[PDB]
């Protein structure tokens, strides 16, 4: 979408709204991490015995 | 009968002139509206069937 915007053909909102969508979807994947993390504190030693 | 065509003929002279501006004005707009079609098949939202009818 962005270099449509460039010119004037492609409405100023739709474009800020895509931006949101691409800020969204980076902090739930950072979410995502941080429970990954989360649980791997308590495995880390490596060894099952 | 003179009288009436004389008034006649000058009034459609001024529609026409009206006329023309009204189709130049709609001009603009297609290419515009083309310009758009064209440039979102070029970044790859469109298809080429929008083009053509564009």
């Amino acid at each position: 979408r962005v270099p449509l915007g460039n010119a004037n053909l492609i409405g100023r909102e739709e474009l800020q709204h895509a931006r949101d969508a691409v800020t969204s979807a980076q902090a739930q994947l950072d979410v995502a991490i941080q429970q990954y993390n989360a649980n791997q504190a308590m495995i880390l030693g490596t060894k099952l015995e | 009968s003179v009288v009436q065509t004389v008034r006649s003929s000058f009034n459609n002279i001024n529609a026409s002139i009206s006329s023309i501006n009204a189709y130049k004005q709609a001009v603009v707009s297609a290419q515009s509206s083309l310009d758009a079609m064209e440039a979102g098949y070029s970044v790859g939202t469109r298809t080429i069937v929008d083009v053509l009818d564009a």
